[PDB]
């Protein structure tokens, strides 16, 4: 049962990483949208 | 839900938040009848007349303000018979009707009374699913009249010593 | 730049708020100070200051009880 | 349950700081009376009303407090005869009843009179599973008279030197 | 709200579904 609690808590901290990269990748994309909306391209600023 | 010790704190609230607005804003009409009487003195009239508008709208709020605070003070009077009873006084009905009423009509500048409104009709929602008629005068959303304007010009006139003609 | 990344409307909100702020902290110190007060009324008693400065008044030259009669009256009703 | 040396130790800090508390209370009914009459001074009289109401109050809580200490000492004194028998004094009924009424009403100021009530109920829970009146009478949530306002307005106006006209 | 949010932050300046369902308990 040990090897499926390692993977049990590897899942786990595989989530976790993701969620710490996708609140990463949120601000990324939030400056994205700023220097798309201050070169004025709206579009772009949308996706 | 009705919480009794925030309805308390928040009444002392809008009591200090409405001292400090009615010393602010005679202030701001101390400060504003000179600037109508300077345009009585460059000869614009009609200005003047909607800049007296403007502060006998902040005067009949300054009269609100006061009001509102002797109503709130009585409820922190009566703030035993508040949290003993669960019907409405008949010393309490207009108080509390009133401050209701006001808490809409005053969400700008004193924020306090949304809070404090919330908590009387979570008190007396068996009762709300009366109000002061001075204070729904001076909370009334009309024109002055315009004797009243012209009378305003005039002692605006009278104490800076300005020329005025009325109609 | 300075003047499409701070409009006038940006300057009339930003402005507002200073002022409603500065209400609320001027209402802050206000509760402030009276609790500051409540808290050391038993060092600063009111009948001490007032004949304090009706003396001091006097040597400059300027020239500006109840208890038991409210008790007894409480005592009548 | 029932311990001796806790209920005697509590009592002695009630009696200490319903002693703090008077002092306290009548030095801020000195500092209250002072702005009734600046009320008065300034014209507003209904405002200096509502204000004559929290004082009346705040004297009646202090006159509460003084017949509270005179019971706890009183227990503090008869302490050997609470401590020897099981049945209740009639010199300890009145005492004892009235500081197990008069705790929930007074368990803001003073919190160690919910340990004495909870020891006199512990002793005494075969009686309970008398008050004094005049005590009741002061602890009452109820609006004081308009004539005890206004004579009490009276005098205020006449300490302070300022024209005030009844009703 | 989010576009409206971060346009108003650079200055640009560009319910329903119960209206709805009420006119569908209508008609």
């Amino acid at each position: 049962m040990e090897k499926h609690l390692f993977n049990l808590k590897f899942a786990a901290k595989e989530l976790s990483r993701s969620a710490k990269k996708c609140d990463k990748e949120e601000k990324a994309e939030k400056a994205k949208i700023e220097k798309a909306i201050q070169k004025g391209n709206m579009e772009v600023a949308r996706i | 839900g009705f919480k009794a010790e925030r309805l308390r704190v928040n009444l002392r609230l809008v009591i200090n938040r409405l001292k400090l607005l009615e010393k602010k804003k005679t202030e701001l009409a101390q400060k504003a009848r000179k600037e109508i009487a300077d345009y009585l003195a460059a000869g614009k009239d009609e200005r003047a007349r909607i800049r007296v508008e403007h502060i006998i709208r902040e005067d009949y709020l300054v009269e609100a303000m006061e009001i509102l605070e002797l109503y709130c003070d009585l409820l922190l009077a009566r703030f035993g018979l508040i949290q003993s009873m669960k019907e409405l006084d008949s010393g309490l009905a207009e108080s509390v009707s009133t401050l209701i009423w006001a808490a809409p009509r005053l969400q700008s500048e004193v924020a306090e009374l949304k809070i404090v409104a919330d908590q009387l009709c979570a008190k007396y929602s068996k009762e709300y699913g009366t109000v002061n008629d001075r204070l729904m005068h001076k909370l009334s959303v009309e024109a002055p009249p315009k004797i009243l304007v012209e009378r305003y010009l005039i002692e605006i006139a009278k104490n800076y010593n300005v020329p005025y003609e009325p109609d | 730049a300075t003047l499409k990344t701070m409009n006038l409307e940006k300057i009339s909100a930003l402005m507002d708020k200073f002022e409603h702020q500065f209400e609320t902290l001027d209402v802050q110190t206000q509760q402030m100070e009276d609790t500051m007060s409540s808290t050391t009324t038993l060092t600063t008693p009111q009948n001490q200051v007032d004949m304090l400065l009706q003396e001091m008044a006097d040597e400059a030259g300027l020239d500006l009880e109840l208890s038991q009669r409210l008790a007894r009256l409480r005592d009548q009703v």
